[PDB]
């Protein structure tokens, strides 16, 4: 038979399952709605473990219940009362010898023991992947310690140990290959020459590997707690998301340079060398699976001062019209081919943001909160669960680096790149749509001729790479 | 067969926006949505006794991506402008979008239509006059809606494929 | 894209957290944190193939011995990893190996058989009599380093064939 269990009035997590505390989808059981005590129950449940449930439920709980309540219920669920004697192990004691114990042996094995190290399971999973609860509340912190520090008994102690110890290095708080990078690649400018630096003076190959190494560590910066709640969008987003906003004003500016870099290049001849040489760095973007750089490409070639010049992309080669074509595809029908290349991909790649945070919004605005089942308010899990199974796609693709050597100064460059200057956005895209209307006027205005301003060779090295011994 | 008609909202951020098209494509009567799944953005209506399919874009929560916003204007052939009756800065915003709209499709008389959305219970700081006001000084409809309600959606986009069909 | 649930087994010590996360990470762990329960996803393409790899990470801490069956039957196929440099790790291999066994009611689950730590000179548990233990099981035996990288994805990807070809 199954065991018994404390009574459910001096232990809270023994009350019987009924639809009135939670319902479970239509192998084990995926919960759609329930109390918080019974999410509880599930999440350090005594008959399995359920990891993906722990990384759900901490990643998403503060939807519905505060960190401080959150401690206190865990430590409610640890504190488990043992089963008195039974009748056998009565008459045992009155006879001088000593009891079997068997009911409470089993109930120490099968429920005290297994929920206890999954009690500990969450708090060891809060404090090494969710840990800026206990940064932005020091007396949370406090009382974590505290609990892990006076957990008795053998059974726990190795986790319990270890445990501390964790603790005291995520308050004071290196990567190996299966082979060497691939040589960084120079063209016109030379190494240590920062002053030269420019779109047509780096190598083609070597703008696209420094980007993708700084789009790759920006998308790699953002945690769940920058997205969870859509703060991202809301007064205090500069405040709460700020490694997102980070992520999203580099791959904005960089478009933004795309633009200038095309319409302050008044010579036609010029102006589709520059457009020539943002196709070949947007081939190795999808070489190296940076699909935030190759849209960062795509936004530039469809803005409104750039899309228009139809003198200039009649003269770009028919392989890069092929090539830009193929990835405005991926955009197409709502990211369609986008989102069947990135699950066929083989990683490292950087992922573009932007359908993420559209998915979580949606789902988070589209959902209630609560269920009202029976009289009672069932906090609504499965709405949890879905926003959960986004932040584990976007972690996922955290996980793998790129086998690229950093060239410090090229990533300063792009570091500092400021397209706009001083301007506001406004003031700034209206003066590089009137430049492209300057530089390729309206038909029945006659295009006119303007002179050069690349004094060095407009002729690109490629994109293939090269290796000297 | 029959006409796909596609519709692309814009409006400011973090003021509700999205309520708007997920209250339409929703099951209308179960509170629930699924954005990842396949057509989400996709419904069959009747629209004055003529069967059409809208495709609706409504990149709600990129609004950083600032430099995107050409690209994703220029899929569109109507545009719902919308702004939050409560924040006044959203409503203020509609200008530079309709120009914004006008640049990217390099037309005068863009299909569009001006939505004030009720997001919250918060006090209202755009009258319905202003809004009506500011409609016909561009010569467009305003229509207003509520996020939790339902009230008004399907005038919105019904309303935009009707200026889309009268152009 | 085709999921494979793969768990790793063996005694506590071992380096299996440290062998999952140089295959997720490309970092090596120099702690010895215990683990109770942990859970890692990676998208990775193996013989042309895209499949998305669900990694169970499991407690050699013989306090844990009683929470196996729960793990056991989710897995389709198992890395049983022992340290060449702890005879007593390998010996307790043929316990795991019988308890899958019993578990899934089956002579025929995909597993593959790990002799970890081999970047350590100071060896204990001699290649030979590993292999013979292999052999025996009808199932590869594959040394590797966590530190080092060694053998690291020639092990999880030869399990994920086994789990396709099963
Ligand atoms: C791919 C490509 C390139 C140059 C091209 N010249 C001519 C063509 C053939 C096409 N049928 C044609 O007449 N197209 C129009 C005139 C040329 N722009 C190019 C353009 C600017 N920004 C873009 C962002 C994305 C894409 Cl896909 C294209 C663009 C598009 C409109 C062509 C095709
Ligand atoms: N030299 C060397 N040390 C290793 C290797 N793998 C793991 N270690 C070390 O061995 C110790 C235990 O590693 P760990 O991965 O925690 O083992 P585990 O098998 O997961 N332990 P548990 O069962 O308690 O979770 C750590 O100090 C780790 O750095 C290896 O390949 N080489
Ligand atoms: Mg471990
Ligand atoms: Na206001």
């Amino acid at each position: 038979g199954q065991m018994r269990l404390p009574s459910a009035d001096v232990y809270r997590f023994a009350e019987p399952d009924s639809e009135e505390n939670i319902i479970f989808e239509e192998g084990i059981p995926i919960i759609k709605a329930g109390t918080v005590i019974k999410l509880i129950e599930r999440l350090t449940y005594h008959m399995y473990a359920d990891p993906n449930f722990v990384r759900t439920f901490l990643t998403t709980y503060r939807s519905f219940c505060k960190p401080q309540e959150l401690l206190s219920l865990i430590i409610e669920r640890f504190e488990i009362p043992e089963p008195e004697p039974t009748e056998a192990d009565r008459i045992a004691i009155e006879n001088g010898d000593q009891p079997l114990s068997a009911e409470l042996k089993r109930f120490r094995k099968e429920y005290i023991q297994p929920v206890q190290l999954r009690v500990l399971n969450v708090c060891r999973h809060w404090v090494e992947h969710h840990f800026y609860d206990f940064e932005r509340d020091a007396y949370l912190l406090q009382r974590m310690e505290e609990f892990i520090g006076t957990v008795r008994g053998k059974a726990m102690k190795k986790w319990v140990e270890s445990i501390t110890k964790i603790i005291q290095r995520k308050k004071i708080a290196n990567i190996t290959f299966q082979s060497s990078p691939p040589t960084v690649e120079w063209h016109i400018s030379r190494p240590g020459h920062i002053e030269t630096f420019d779109l047509l003076t780096l190598h083609p190959i070597e703008i696209a590997r420094q980007l993708t190494l700084l789009e790759s560590d920006l998308y790699r910066a953002v945690q769940p707690s920058e997205l969870v709640g859509s703060v991202w969008t809301k007064e205090d987003k500069e405040i709460n998301s700020p490694n997102l906003l980070k992520m999203i004003r580099h791959t904005t500016n960089l478009t933004l340079w795309f633009e200038k870099c095309i319409v302050e290049t008044e010579n036609l001849e010029e102006r589709v060398a520059v457009v020539s040489r943002i196709i070949e760095i947007l081939q190795v973007f999808q070489e190296l699976n940076n699909f935030n750089g190759v849209l960062e490409v795509v936004s530039a070639m469809n803005s409104s001062p750039v899309y228009r010049l139809d003198h200039t992309f009649e003269q770009i080669p028919s392989r890069q019209k092929k090539i830009l074509e193929e990835a405005h595809e991926l955009s197409e029908d709502h990211y369609k081919k986008y989102l069947a290349k990135l699950r066929s991909i083989n990683p490292p790649c950087v992922p573009f943001f932007g359908i993420y945070l559209t998915n979580i919004l949606k789902t988070e605005e589209g959902n209630p909160e609560v269920l009202k089942r029976h009289g009672k308010e069932l906090i609504n899990f499965s709405k949890r669960r879905k926003v959960a199974e986004i932040t584990g796609e976007i972690q996922q693709y955290q996980n793998q680096p790129y086998c690229l050597r950093v060239e410090s100064d090229i990533k300063r460059f792009f570091e500092n790149l400021n397209p706009m200057g001083n301007s506001m956005e406004k003031e700034f895209t209206d003066y590089l749509f009137n430049k492209s209307l300057e530089i390729e006027p309206r038909n029945p205005k006659p295009l006119p001729r303007f002179p050069k301003k690349y004094s060095y060779p407009l002729k690109s090295p490629g994109v293939r790479p090269s290796n000297p011994r | 067969g029959m006409t796909e008609y596609k519709l692309v909202v814009v409006g400011a951020g973090g003021v509700g926006k999205s309520a708007l098209t997920i209250q339409l494509i929703q099951n209308h009567f179960v509170d629930e949505y699924d954005p990842t799944i396949e057509d989400s953005y996709r419904k069959q209506v009747v629209i004055d006794g003529e069967t059409c399919l809208l495709d609706i874009l409504d990149t709600a929560g990129q609004e950083e991506y600032s430099a995107m916003r050409d690209q994703y204007m220029r899929t569109g052939e109507g545009f719902l402008c919308v702004f939050a009756i409560n924040n006044t800065k959203s409503f203020e915003d509609i200008h530079q979008y309709r120009e914004q709209i006008k640049r990217v499709k390099d037309s005068d008389d863009v299909p569009m239509v001006l939505v004030g959305n009720k997001c919250d219970l918060a006090a209202r700081t755009v009258e319905s006059r202003q809004a009506q006001d500011l409609a016909r000084s561009y010569g467009i409809p305003y229509i207003e809606t509520s996020a939790k309600t339902r009230q008004g959606v399907e005038d919105a986009f019904y309303t935009l494929v009707r200026e889309i069909r009268q152009h």
